[PDB]
């Protein structure tokens, strides 16, 4: 009755019968841009289902030393379906999102994963090692796309801040022996109304493993982790040629 | 006009964000009420489920029998204002007589404050934030001495000419405002507005400042954001002849006004760098004290 | 006062009671803030609220 | 001009008055404020979130610093032997500087209110056990056995669809306030010990681990607040930060 | 006395502070203000005057000074060619630095509000052609060619007996205000280019002139306002002025 | 030629949203834009000189000694106004004595 | 307060709202000014005004 | 700025004066005072005994 | 000039003249010339009893 | 990645044996007509 669950959008739908609720961000809903937070004048166009609707990007593989793994939003995107193209011939944009982590083993299989979404994750490098090269990470490792990106060293999530305390952000865990995947919701994230889907990432999805995957010989060992998202209230504007970046 | 069903029924352009919760009055912190033995079945505040998100909700009332307490500690020290509205060093300019930086009696300033650890910190805790201030520049010789010299502070708004000397014609400063004050003064201090052509500041950006090929000669500009550089912060000694004495200028920012979104977790290795979170990973340590076995203090 | 209205906190849920003596706001005191709090916002963002005495996973 | 006369004070710079001083920029009006979502009022708002508390804080190269996030159970042999320990006190350098509370509560001198920690088994589902954990007011050593620590406040964990058991560690102070306690006269505001033992044990059929680990979150009650504000005490840099 | 104590900012000089200040020439009346006529009120009130916007801004030696304030079109290949382009940068080195708007502009450390230029074609009666006319918002590149351009918001402009047509360059950005941009990471607050084409082609009889130029007027749309005064990059002096 | 400008605006060349502006007009006032110190004039008084070594100097009072503030002033042909004057004086090191 | 009235601004279309301590007005702070403007004394002073619809040569 | 003048006495430390003085901690609450028996108001009450 | 500061329990005691402590970010501090009059603050009841 | 452009379902086991796939009637005509290779492929209902 909270175990259950079906998210319903577009053309797609997606079904759980262990999941552990719904987290809404900030306790807000995604919501169109109002016409006294706006400031750009051209009418803005709402495409609706043909690109608020369920992607699956990625699949990873969970294992007995995985690291964690991290995407940004709407990098992720910004190549897929008709959102990407909105994305790309338009200057402005806006959306929330609708992220659908899933994870199912056995009845026998333990671990736990931590879901969480922080908002503008920005990386760092080790600076050499001994901290005096001020290096600077690349492009693919900032927006790593669809393929996510590996984290280095988890325990500061790559940018010198504490994982510990990374709860203090929108999340859920996934508990192998409790349930198969997380829900969040998250409302545009910004201090501005609208920007560009393509020079700034409002957030990253982190995936990390606490309690590592473990398991006896003879269980299936290949532990999937696949993630579906979905935009909402999408609005674009500005429009021109496309532009990929 | 609009006749086709769907359309009439769509949420379409909904500006009204629904919000879950509301924040309620809270000057003091909770009190405690009477609570005895409870022997019952299909009651459990106990036990939780950490992997819905949410913080236990089990008060000491339902885990242990409890007396009235009547609770009046103010909650007022916490607020935001009550956290940064204290002056803290933000920034340091030297004006040596004999040396290799500043030989020439002025010096430019990049307003950032991430130059100190401290305030840093404090900062860092939350992604937005949107505040006036209010500036204090204390001077002397770098023994701490004061000595009769007479300076200009002037504010140089990105788009103004960066004075380049302590003759340029900028310092004529007929817009840029300016401060004309003696070391045998007190502290100078003024009240700065909210000046971003954002909503607000914002600590992280993770993105480019512009558009094409991000290529590695270019990564310097990773997490830069134009909306967070308010300018120039010049300084002079006010003769076209070098002044007599060595100077040193400390800057402080109080904020006041204060609002903040988005918290984050708190920086655990040290700063490196002002333009990033860059840390040196051959001395990545623990965030806390440690010990030789989870059995023994 | 008759002032102008440029305090970077002009038109918060919290209302101030601030000192001033020139023409624009923001040269004011910190003053008082109100003392709201909405600690859900963080700690149970959560869509279908459980209760204490339930068991979270129904 | 009219008669003053200047007092005590003049002239003298105190970081935190909080004083009127002259505007830059006459008749400038700011940016107008969109909304934006997740606007805090109140650190305290943040004190009632829960983090990770890295109760195993022993493992300290790069490569196992994650281990410090969770500690294990496993098959025992039924002798109520002991899981783990830890200082109550949340100010105080330890297992509490993980969490966004201790870190929180370094900004602050005082303070005053229950606490709690909330454990979640990360085993797999077939996996048993009872556990039992107490928290021991000040005055009492760190329990020789389950039978003293059961005599302190505790909690009876047993494993099942809720992964999860809080720990209440409710105030029980002499003053209305405590101050970060350390080793000295100032382990008079101690809070007291955390300690878990086996109730039962770790039972397991045949095909599953028979080590598993346990996650502690840690935040504040309701009853919950600081004063005396002050400065952390870490300052995260070395020489100048360019 | 009355009890005061100093504060912080005593004795100092602000040049923007507004506060009073002894009269020098006690109960002395100034000449009465007659009616003259043109008084302004707000510099807003200037930024929505046309001025010419040097587009072709290329000819430097004195004797071709008044060539930069037109440009030119004739009789093409048909292949959709390229006239000219600019940015519509106002705040930026480049062909607005001829306007009153953006000399007003360099005053002003951010601006906010749709700009607009309009087109007057001052060749003979005879001539006709249409032209395209574009405004390409921020990311996009230099068009390649028209069909690129066309994609962006634009105006296509037919000769007639209405020489002019006004291609607005509406507010369309992140923030809700700009600050002067120019290379480097300040590029984030481009507005975009501007760029001409030939939709037909510059057709004449017998008898006309090949070859007509256009003059552009550029100003402010009644949106547009400007914040956080500063002094303009440019200071018209060498030496001392004597 | 009609010599007025354009009265196109942008409701009429694009589709447009709506958007309330709420931007302020208030720093563009005169007031706003000359009411700020700016200097005018430069007074030597040195001791051994070719200038002023007497002690005492004349200045005629015209502000247009200076392109900074000229410029400014030179935008409008006519202007009325009261002003307060500023007097900073030091050595030429910029040093404070006793006079 | 009553003092003399030799502001610059004494008797303008826009009235202003300033502080003083002395007898003589233009003493006084530069205070706020009224926002009223009139940009078509510069942008439109044509005698038959005309429409933006139509085209403007009739 | 508003016309003063200052008198003698003028920065002056009377250990006896009753003045103002700049708080050091804003917003600063002490801990609440409970119930203490024995308060003496006046050291003319410890005269009578 | 000098500068005056307090720390309170638990806040880093500086160790030199130079220590970070003295960025002073949370802790109060003053400061002020020897030439100026005697510097003067309020100070609360500050204890946990 | 490409079928996910579609309709889809994403099904999970659990007490719940089954999942029901619906293939929303999505044409062109009002009726289709028996599908077969050919020009009358042109009335196909499509893949899953
Ligand atoms: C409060 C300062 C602006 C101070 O502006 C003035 C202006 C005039 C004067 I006189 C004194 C100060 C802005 C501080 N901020 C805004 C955000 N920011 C920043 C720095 C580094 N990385 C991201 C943001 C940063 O350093
Ligand atoms: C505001 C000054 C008058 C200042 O008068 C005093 C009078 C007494 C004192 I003590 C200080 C200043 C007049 C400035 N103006 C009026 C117009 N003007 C001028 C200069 C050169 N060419 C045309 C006009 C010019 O320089
Ligand atoms: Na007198
Ligand atoms: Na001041
Ligand atoms: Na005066
Ligand atoms: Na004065
Ligand atoms: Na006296
Ligand atoms: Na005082």
């Amino acid at each position: 009755s909270d175990r259950v669950a079906q998210l319903t959008i577009g053309n797609s739908t997606i079904t759980t019968q262990e999941a552990a609720n719904i987290i809404v961000g900030y306790g807000e809903w995604p919501s169109y841009c109002s016409d006294s937070d706006a400031t750009a004048v051209d009418k803005p166009t709402r495409p609706d289902v043909s690109v608020n609707r369920f992607y699956t990007l990625d699949t990873k593989l969970w294992e007995k030393s995985s690291k964690g793994w991290y995407w940004k939003f709407p990098d992720v995107l910004t190549e897929t379906g008709v959102f990407g193209q909105n994305a790309q011939f338009h200057y402005l944009y806006r959306s929330g999102f609708c992220i659908h982590v899933q994870c199912n083993a056995s009845k026998f299989h333990q671990g736990a994963l931590l879901v969480a979404v922080l908002p503008e994750y920005v990386i760092g490098t080790v600076a050499g090692g001994t901290g005096t090269e001020d290096t600077h990470p690349p492009y693919k490792q900032t927006q790593p796309g669809a393929d996510g990106f590996e984290l280095q060293h988890p325990y500061v999530l790559d940018a010198g801040i504490p994982i510990s305390q990374l709860t203090v952000c929108p999340h859920q865990w996934i508990n192998l022996r409790t349930n198969n995947c997380a829900t969040i919701i998250v409302p545009y994230i910004n201090a501005l109304p609208f920007d560009s889907a393509l020079n700034h990432c409002n957030f990253g999805l982190l995936v990390v493993p606490i309690s590592p995957l473990d398991y006896d010989q003879g269980a299936t060992p290949v532990i999937p982790i696949t993630i579906t998202l979905a935009p909402m209230c999408s609005e674009f504007a500005g429009l021109r040629q496309a532009v990929t970046q | 006009g609009d006749r086709v069903a769907d359309v009439i029924e769509s949420s379409i352009g909904d500006s009204v964000s629904r919000a879950l919760t509301h924040a309620l009055p809270a000057p003091t912190g909770q009190n405690t009420q009477v609570s005895s033995h409870r022997l019952d079945t299909g009651k459990v505040p106990a036990l939780q489920a950490a992997e819905i998100g949410a913080s236990s909700n089990a008060s000491d009332e339902s885990m242990i029998e409890t007396r009235c307490v009547l609770n009046s500690h103010s909650t007022a020290e916490t607020t935001l204002d009550s956290f940064f509205s204290r002056a803290g060093l933000v920034g340091e300019i030297d004006l040596p007589l004999k040396g290799t930086t500043n030989p020439n009696g002025y010096a430019n300033w990049d307003i950032d404050i991430t130059g100190y650890a401290q305030m840093r910190r404090k900062v860092e805790l939350f992604t937005y934030m949107r505040f006036d201030a209010e500036f204090t520049f204390v001077a002397c010789t770098p023994t701490g001495e004061v000595v009769p010299q007479l300076l200009q502070y002037m504010f140089v708004p990105p788009g103004a000419p960066k004075p380049d000397s302590r003759e340029s014609l900028a310092w004529q400063t007929a817009t840029n405002p300016s401060v004309f004050v003696k070391l045998s003064d007190p502290p100078a201090q003024v009240s700065v507005p909210f000046m971003s052509p954002a909503s607000a500041y914002q600590w992280f950006y993770d993105g480019y400042p512009t558009f094409g090929e991000h290529k590695q000669e270019k990564d310097l500009e990773y997490g830069a954001c134009p909306n967070n550089m308010m300018g120039t912060f010049s300084v002079r000694t006010v003769g076209t002849s070098k002044s007599k004495y060595p100077l040193v200028v400390r800057i402080y920012m109080r904020m006041k006004h204060v609002r903040a979104w988005i918290p984050r977790p708190m920086r655990n290795q040290n700063y490196l760098f002002k333009a990033n979170p860059n840390y040196a990973g051959n001395s990545i340590k623990p965030t806390g004290a440690s010990r030789t076995a989870i059995t023994t203090l | 006062s008759h002032e102008n209205s440029n305090s970077a906190t002009e038109g918060s849920t919290i209302n101030y009671t601030t000192i001033n003596y020139y023409k624009d706001s923001y040269a004011a005191t910190a003053g008082k803030q109100s003392l709201k709090q909405d600690p859900d916002k963080f700690a149970n963002p959560v869509k279908d609220i459980f209760t204490e005495m339930a068991a979270p996973l129904k | 001009g009219f008669p003053t006369e200047l007092k005590p004070g003049t002239n003298q710079f105190l970081t935190t008055d909080d004083g009127v001083s002259a505007p830059i920029l006459p008749n400038f009006h700011p940016t107008p404020c969109i909304h934006i979502p997740g606007e805090v009022r109140n650190l305290l708002e943040l004190c009632q979130v829960e983090t990770i508390l890295e109760v195993n804080n022993v493992p300290t190269n790069a490569t196992s610093l994650m281990e410090r996030l969770r500690f294990p159970v496993s098959a025992q042999a039924g002798k109520g032997e002991l899981c783990a320990v830890f200082r109550a006190d949340p100010g105080r350098n330890g297992p509490w500087q993980s969490t966004l509370l201790g870190q929180l509560c370094g900004y602050y001198t005082q303070w005053s209110g229950s606490l709690e920690v909330t454990f979640m088994f990360t085993g797999s589902f077939m996996a048993t056990g009872k556990m039992l954990i107490a928290y021991t007011p000040p005055g009492g050593p760190l329990p020789k056995d389950r039978a003293t620590a059961m005599l302190g406040t505790h909690v009876i964990w047993d494993f099942g669809l809720q992964s999860s058991v809080t720990l209440v560690i409710p105030w029980i102070s002499n003053t209305h306030y405590r101050a970060h306690a350390r080793d000295g006269v100032f382990d008079y505001y101690t809070t007291g010990l955390v300690s878990i033992w086996y109730q039962t044990n770790y039972v397991v059929p045949i095909g599953a681990p028979n080590t598993a680990y346990i996650i502690a979150l840690a935040a504040a009650q309701k009853n919950f607040t600081m004063k005396l504000c002050k400065d952390a005490s870490d300052i995260l840099q070395t020489g100048t930060i360019q």
